[PDB]
């Protein structure tokens, strides 16, 4: 989307592989805050949003 | 910022009681033997509070 109206999607009821994302070398930017990207495949949350 | 004060972000093992390690070698986050690679799979370990 045009960023003033940024896309939102609820992520829930599913396992989220972050390893494919931190492995995705085509990302010109890939950054994490409050937590390490390597830790994410151990973590759990009620929801996530894209 | 006063940049003179910095902390190690990550290490392959966490400290034992008063363990000391001043090595600034590029941190390895994945399968890449770093050899000077920074920003993807490998990183500079010290971060300034600035």
């Amino acid at each position: 989307a045009s960023v003033y109206a940024w896309n939102r999607k609820r992520i829930s009821n599913c396992v989220a592989d972050y390893s494919v994302l931190y492995n995705s070398a085509s990302f010109s930017t890939f950054k994490c805050y409050g937590v390490s990207p390597t830790k994410l495949n151990d973590l759990c949350f009620t929801n996530v949003y894209a | 910022g006063n940049y003179n004060y910095l902390y190690r972000l990550f290490r392959k093992s966490n400290l034992k009681p008063f363990e000391r390690d001043i090595s600034t070698e590029i941190y390895q986050a994945g399968s890449t033997p770093c050899n000077g690679v920074k920003g993807f799979n490998c990183y500079f370990p010290l971060q300034s509070y600035g």
